[PDB]
């Protein structure tokens, strides 16, 4: 049925331009008012812009703080909508959410998509450095250390070792973030059998694999 | 403008009970009110719209009422799939806005969190330098705090901590603390504890290694 796809998120240095793009699909694109909403960092959300559906000959509205930066409109032959933004500083940094709306003027966002994430910042990016963590039921862990920009996902046994995983959201501290993941497995498993985490880190193309072993001492 | 106040930023419940999110506008906003669910990692999801119309395929159990400037989304019989953040919003007036939502949080018996300590490894010794992670999993409720004790004598400096959301299967709490040193300074101490205070114990729980021993 429904569906919304963003596009066009990572990270941007300050001052720059970029455009956010919107796929949809499951229904007539033409005849609904589309809208982008962000999500900043604990923060609430804040709608930006909408435009209107064919009938009421595509008009747009946009928040007061927004005009002249932000520029919302749809493709001429696709079901596409977009949003250009300039002049990008660190308060832009949120996730974008392309929305479908209803209500005719009064809008409601009945259907959302994914949304894209958009990092500003003037920090370089770094890959990753993957340490294992070894000491009935027993305790592993790795710890990611030193990379930017986010995201970074963490898996075990390729996905299939799955229970008893808590990977803990990422912290920043001078330009660099750190996260850490642990997993709790019986002993008569480990170190029998193989216990390695994987991590990924597609800003820089990174894709580790580290075996945790047992320790002497 | 038109401010939308959810004056909860959480909201404690159990399984099979009633809650009632409340949300507070600034000005008249007569019945242009809608509210949605997010959860942890995934986009809205539109509950109610016109203050009371529930969305196709939204169940039974959530139901929206109120007019002019207070409104509530009542969750009867709270399952546990509806661990998630509820924000309101109105669209009397532009521009739209939202409130900063509401978190339930679900409530059960107290739990001690399983402490673990890990050395820093090999890998990180070659690289010059030292980390040492301390893992506090499974405890409830979720106010905690920990402690770095170096050689008997506390570490604030270094210091880096991360907590995890509920869990969705047995409802308690998660946290990490990872104390970042030079290689050169980990190796002119000896003893490294990580200290653990909860209210699920009268003295700390308390975990540590010695360098000497290894
Ligand atoms: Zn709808
Ligand atoms: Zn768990
Ligand atoms: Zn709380
Ligand atoms: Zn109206
Ligand atoms: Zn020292």
């Amino acid at each position: 049925e429904v569906k919304l796809v963003e596009s066009g998120g990572g990270l941007v240095q300050p001052g720059g331009s970029l455009r956010l793009s919107c796929v949809t699909s499951g229904f007539t694109f033409t005849d609904y008012y589309m809208s982008w909403v962000r999500q900043p960092p604990g923060k609430a959300l804040e709608w930006l812009a909408f435009i209107r559906n064919k009938v009421n000959g595509y008009t747009t509205e946009y928040r007061a703080s927004v005009k002249g930066r932000f520029t919302i409109s749809r493709d001429s032959s696709q079901s596409i909508l977009y949003l250009q933004v300039n002049t990008l500083r660190a308060e832009d940094s949120a996730t974008y959410y392309c929305a479908r709306d209803r209500g005719g003027n009064g809008v409601y966002f009945d259907y959302w998509g994914q949304g894209t994430t958009l990092t500003v910042s003037s920090a370089k990016t770094t890959p990753p450095s993957v340490y294992p963590l070894a000491p009935s039921m027993v305790t592993l862990g790795c710890l990611v250390k030193g990379y930017f920009p986010e995201p970074v996902t963490v898996t075990w046994n390729s996905g299939s070792l799955s229970s008893g995983v808590h990977t803990f959201p990422a912290v920043l501290q001078s330009d660099l973030y750190t996260l850490s993941s642990s997993v709790t497995v019986p002993s008569s498993t480990w170190p029998s059998e193989t216990v390695t985490c994987n991590v990924a880190h597609p800003a820089s193309s990174t894709k580790v694999d580290k075996k945790i072993v047992p320790r002497d001492c | 403008d038109i401010v939308m106040t959810q004056s909860h930023k959480f909201m404690s419940t159990s399984v099979g009970d009633r809650v009632s999110i409340t949300c507070k506008a600034s000005q008249d906003v007569g019945t242009d009110v809608a509210w949605y669910q997010q959860k942890p990692g995934q986009s809205p999801k539109l509950l109610i719209y016109w203050a009371s119309i529930r969305h196709t395929g939204v169940p039974d159990r959530f139901t929206g009422s109120g007019s002019g400037t207070d409104f509530t989304l009542t969750i009867s019989n709270v399952q546990s799939e509806d661990l998630a953040d509820y924000f309101c919003q109105q669209y009397s007036s532009y521009p739209l806005t939202f409130g900063a939502g509401t978190k339930l949080e679900l409530e059960r018996a107290d739990a001690a969190p399983t402490v673990s300590i890990f050395p820093p490894s090999s890998e990180q010794l070659t690289s010059g330098g030292a980390s040492v992670v301390c893992f506090l999993n499974n405890f409830y409720p979720k106010d905690i705090n920990v402690k770095w004790k170096i050689d008997g004598s506390e570490r604030q400096n270094g210091v880096l901590n991360s907590w995890t959301d509920q869990d969705s299967k047995d409802s308690t709490y998660s946290m990490s603390s990872t104390l970042t040193l030079t290689k050169d300074e980990y190796e002119r101490h000896n003893s490294y504890t990580c200290e653990a205070t909860h209210k699920t114990s009268t003295s700390p729980i308390v975990k540590s290694f010695n360098r000497n021993e290894c």
